[PDB]
């Protein structure tokens, strides 16, 4: 119907949506990596003190 | 009703295309003309009009 000059039937904005679910995914998942680095490096802790 | 080729992974990396050829293709000012520069690739002249 029509190229990216719409906005809500534009190419472009179809595209960038995508990408930001994708930043949206990327994102958490990049938080539980570091959650669960945090967790590990806990763990060590609580093991060390528990000696 | 341009011709968008996507090209690029991302937003806007793409052109515009288009095409016009028919039995109206002679010359075109605007239009064709009326009496001319349309009949000349349809219709041609070569009746009895150059007798």
């Amino acid at each position: 119907d029509n190229a990216a000059d719409c906005a809500d039937i534009g190419f472009d904005a179809q595209l960038k949506v995508v990408d930001e679910a994708i930043n949206q995914v990327s994102s958490q998942r990049a938080k539980l990596g570091a959650v669960q680095n945090r967790l590990e490096h806990t763990i060590n802790n609580l093991s060390a003190s528990g000696e | 009703k341009n011709l968008v080729f996507q090209i690029g992974a991302n937003a806007t990396q793409q052109i515009s295309v288009n095409i016009e050829d028919m039995g109206a293709d002679a010359l075109g000012i605007k239009e064709a003309d009326g009496s001319i520069a349309a009949l000349h690739s349809v219709n041609d002249l070569d009746v009895t009009k150059f007798a």
